[PDB]
């Protein structure tokens, strides 16, 4: 409980068929599949009514095909995925086609010609300036995640071993380092705002975490230098 | 902190000698998220209708509102009616609007 | 006074050399030229110190060349403009290279293969729904400018013959109708929020204006159907 | 309603066997505009330095902040210093920061 999907982040090469899954809330008669791309609203795909598809209007290409044999678990597969498949596929469930919908985390998909384009984030943290401290009596830390592809990252701050959400302001979505080039890396920034009295404490430890989702184990890698797999990149600094 | 959609009165335009039925859904009181409040529509035959969103926009009074319009021939106004809009997050919805 | 530039909006075809101008504030010793593209910060171009260029580091291609003969008026020309020239060129002036800067309206430039891709906005206005009125006791009107290229538009509301700015919330920038295609049209939306008691007045007239900047007079047009020139498109509706 | 930039303490990273000097400028109290508060930098030889912005971002406390970082070899730290950041709108600026 409630609606969960898997995987949440999946990067694949063109011509490589993939598969997604969704486990709706128990006791939900209906099930929906959507597609968000280019920032556009959820574009309908298919409809499941008690393990039975009663609507397939949203499906553009026949390469896609979802099945719900168990009646409580659905699986959408895409044979020979292409670039126009690079989007976020959502899943919804309800007591019926006449009730409100519950959405899951979704599945962010990104297809590429070569898997050599995958790269981990370059995380770095900066300290608050003396100007900001003496003026507002508050300190703001900056985290930067750069040179990472695709834009599959989850940034979070960790003060004294524990994650914080208060005063945390992160960018809505990663920005391409070079918007011109069709294939470009992404960047990201975040801001943690604490009191000047808090930052001026050496005891306090501040760390910026960036959960990156790359290639899994079942993916072969040739390049001799490292391997962009699902990893995390952080940067820390002590108070003054 | 409480999203609130609303189906506005339809409008009639012209494209290529065909009368065009254009509607829009406006969600209000939307937070300032890194994400957003997705907007999708539902028809009469149980099918959904692909639309065009304009994304959340920071209002001058320190708020956020996402917009999305929908276009379809006045011919099929006897199959999709009534019309329903959705938003959120779970998600939220509105009352059916008899096109006819 | 202060810094003014011309033109503010210029659309041209590839291979067609263009020219820009800037009239800095009287008594300003320095003059700067910048370039904003892809949302990136103002990228330096050239520097003018009393009708004399002392810096030309920012200039990528030699096709560009600015001159300030009068010492109070500068002119940046771009021979055989290309697509990488499609950006907003700004102009700044100051008492010297050690003083604050004053910027002008700027010059939004957009180059295209064919001038047949230019199109006026499709403006339409919608009325507030009864749901919003009875709930918030306030009414919100919606204006939509679609199918226009390039994104050279200025939207403004006009209540009872006079333009209004209060309660007016318009999108930051036009959104491509089809982000996928390299050449796509733009869209735009705005929102005017008045009191329910105000909208429920037939006497009150509401109009949404969209100033579109297209082709000038000195541009030849072949297509027999109309001609996308600098024009305005509005949509109105009476209160209930 | 009053923009306020600030040059943060520099950081040292590695690229290709070369020590890299990375700095960043943070502008605060920026309104929620359809436009933004452009951020550009100035060097020592009088020349400007192209940087990378992250655009204004809606803070959780109902505010907006634009960011921009700048990267350059530690070799040329004897030519660009001190460093200055700019923002706005006219425009605003900050005090020089001796890199050295
Ligand atoms: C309902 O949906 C079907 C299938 O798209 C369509 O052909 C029909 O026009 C719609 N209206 C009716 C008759 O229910
Ligand atoms: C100043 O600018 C020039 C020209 O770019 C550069 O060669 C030099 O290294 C800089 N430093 C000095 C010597 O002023």
């Amino acid at each position: 409980m409630g609606v969960s999907q898997s995987p949440r982040y999946k990067v694949a090469k063109r011509g490589q068929d993939v598969a997604l899954r969704c486990d709706p809330i128990s006791g939900h008669v209906s099930l929906f599949w959507y597609q968000q791309a280019l920032g556009q609203g959820p574009e309908f795909l298919t409809y499941f009514q008690n393990e039975a598809q009663l609507d397939k209007s949203g499906l553009p290409s026949d390469r896609f095909f979802a099945e719900r044999p168990e009646g409580s678990v659905s699986t959408l597969k895409i044979q020979r995925t292409q670039q126009e498949d690079s989007a976020v596929y959502l899943c919804a469930s309800s007591l019926g086609q006449a009730y409100e919908q519950y959405f899951g985390p979704g599945t962010r998909l990104t297809v590429t010609e070569d898997l050599k384009n995958v790269f981990p984030p370059e995380v770095a943290v900066f300290e608050p300036s003396e100007a900001e401290i003496s003026h507002t009596q508050k300190a703001t830390l900056v985290c930067l995640a750069t040179g990472f592809y695709p834009d599959h990252v989850e940034l979070s701050w960790w003060v004294n071993g524990k994650e914080v959400h208060s005063g945390v302001s992160t960018d809505p979505q990663p920005l391409k380092e070079q918007p011109a080039l069709n294939d470009s890396r992404y960047c990201l920034s975040s801001r943690l705002r604490v009191s000047a009295t808090f930052w001026q404490n050496p005891r306090n430890h501040f760390r910026c975490q960036v959960q990156f989702y790359g290639l899994s184990e079942n993916d072969e890698w040739t390049q001799d230098r490292a391997k962009p797999v699902t990893q995390i990149v952080s940067a820390e600094a002590w108070g003054r | 902190g409480t999203p609130f959609p609303s189906l506005a009165p339809p409008i009639m335009l012209l494209v290529d000698g065909k009368q065009q039925m254009v509607v829009v859904c406006l969600v209000l009181d939307v937070a300032p998220p890194g994400l957003d409040s997705p907007i999708w529509f539902s028809a009469g035959n149980g099918s959904a209708l692909d639309a065009f969103t304009y994304g959340p926009s920071p209002a001058t009074d320190g708020t956020w509102t996402n917009l999305a319009h929908l276009s379809l021939p006045s011919e099929e106004l006897a199959s999709w009616e009534p019309l329903v809009c959705h938003t959120g997050p779970h998600s939220r919805s509105t009352q059916p609007m008899h096109l006819s």
